[PDB]
């Protein structure tokens, strides 16, 4: 099913330029399957890459291996966590001797944890946990072939994530407490995503929920599969046009700050109504320290209204309500922000995202199967300053 | 009820995310597309990419362990 391929100095250049010119920090997954007689990682191909990168002035972070728990199934080779840790140590040494000795190193990009994936992670962290700057693991909700539209709307499904996060932290905290944890690769469904779902407005429920829970539960960075590519779960389609999840992602960026607060609904049942709370993003010129951003997901089949704790109940709020552009409903690939459809202006020009200013005190309308952000202006929350 | 009341906790932040909290990836298998270089040159695509700055861009996937550097390759 899978054999080796090559790439060029040119490919590397392209990839780097893409990142640098687009304001992004590149993380590069090295090949961990190049092995010696005694099955230690043979680091000599990586040596060439590092040397070339040095010679070009490239600032780059590195990973080694991908879903090493599956190596036996993917390539008839088992590498134990202890050995993989040793290999990460070898990589550490090489990075130290290179022109950028403060290059970051992340790993081991294991899959979501069943019994032995967790055991492999543990032994990895024991052996090599000291040289990695963050712990990376991956997670998907479903199989892309068996996922139904109803699954993308089911809260019970979304909450299987909760148990996964915790299981990982359990392992980390038992071996390298206080170490950062990253979601290294994650999306809606595996096997390229579920066709005519992972690319629609319907995918936003899982995507927004995932960010919400990740933030709350202590995940510092979330890596979405993929920015663009073959898979159904791309953010940008093959025509290089943005999908619903892109516009959602862009909007999240403008509005949500780094500090993580919390919200919940009073009544026990909120499984279908999910809510999340951070400080507002400081950089937005419209807003100021102290302002709060609440975001919310409605999986009820009717409109819900949110009522804010006073003093915030009397504050001026901006609505950012996201609705599919019809007439394909939840499986539409176009989306509206407060009743204007979101489109690029041209290929070099993103639109502005216009808020709906609310008269102070106005109740918060959240239609069925929708999501929205609300920025509470002049909230002056001490924690957010 | 169509009205729902919320509990806000705002004493202290529970966690602090990275400024790059929402990050993206490219599958390592895209390196096996012939027109890789052309694709990444797209202005449409780079404008979208800047839209989500700052973020990490992770290049990896199943193919991470089935790729090899070739200094000779053009
Ligand atoms: O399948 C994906 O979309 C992505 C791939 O693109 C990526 O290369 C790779 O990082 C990855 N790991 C997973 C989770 C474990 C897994 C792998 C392969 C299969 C299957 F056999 F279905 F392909 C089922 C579960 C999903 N993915």
């Amino acid at each position: 099913k899978f054999k080796n391929s090559t790439y060029s100095r040119s490919s590397v250049d392209v990839l780097y330029t893409f990142a640098n010119c687009s304001g992004l920090d590149l993380i590069f997954g090295l090949n961990a399957l190049l092995r010696t007689a005694d099955l230690q990682w043979n680091s000599s191909n990586a040596q060439l890459l590092l040397d070339y990168c040095s010679s070009k002035g490239y600032n780059i972070s590195w990973e080694l291996g991908n879903e090493p728990n599956s190596f036996l199934k993917k390539a008839d080779i088992f590498i134990n966590g202890s050995q993989l840790g040793e290999d990460f140590i070898q990589l550490h040494k090489l990075l130290r001797k290179s022109t950028f000795k403060n290059a970051k190193l992340y790993g081991p990009d294991v899959g979501q944890p069943r019994r032995k994936t967790a055991k492999m992670l543990k032994s990895f962290l024991k052996a090599g946990g000291e040289v990695i700057d963050s712990v990376t693991w991956h997670h998907y909700y479903l199989n892309g072939r068996t996922a139904t539209r109803e699954d993308f709307l089911n809260p019970d499904v979304l909450d299987i994530f909760i148990s996964s996060v915790q299981k990982v932290f359990q392992v980390v905290e038992s071996t390298r407490p206080g170490k950062k944890v990253w979601l290294g690769e994650t999306s809606s469904a595996y096997g390229g995503g579920a066709p005519l779902l992972s690319d629609t407005f319907a995918a936003g429920f899982m995507w927004l929920d995932k960010l919400g829970l990740s933030a709350r539960m202590g995940i510092e960075v979330v890596m979405r599969q993929v920015f663009f590519g073959a898979g159904n779960y791309h953010l940008v389609d093959e025509n290089f046009d943005p999908l619903p999840d892109y516009w959602l992602s862009l909007l999240f960026k403008k509005l949500v700050g780094t500090k993580v607060l919390m919200a919940s609904v009073q009544g026990s049942k909120r499984r279908k109504l999910r809510v999340y709370l951070h400080c507002t993003n400081t950089d937005n010129p419209r807003y100021k320290e102290g302002d709060l951003t609440l975001y919310a997901i409605n999986l009820h089949n009717v409109t819900k209204y949110l009522r804010l704790p006073y003093p915030f109940s009397n504050k001026q709020v901006d609505k950012y309500l996201l609705r599919p552009l019809g007439p394909h409903g939840l499986l539409s690939k176009s989306v509206q922000l407060n009743g204007l459809t979101l489109k690029m202006v041209d290929d070099q020009t993103l639109p502005p995202l216009m808020e709906k200013p609310l008269r102070p005190g106005s109740s918060l309308g959240l239609p069925a199967f929708s999501y929205s952000f609300f920025v509470i202006r002049n909230a002056k929350v001490a924690a957010c300053i | 009820q169509d009205v729902v009341d919320l509990d806000f906790f705002t004493q202290e932040p529970l966690h602090l995310v990275s400024p790059s909290f929402l990050s993206v990836t490219i599958d390592a298998n895209l390196a096996t597309d012939p027109r890789f270089l052309i694709l990444l040159g797209s202005p449409k695509l780079r404008t979208l990419a800047r839209g989500l700055s700052p973020a990490y861009l992770r290049f990896g996937g199943t193919k991470t362990d089935f790729l090899i550097f070739d200094p000779k390759k053009e």
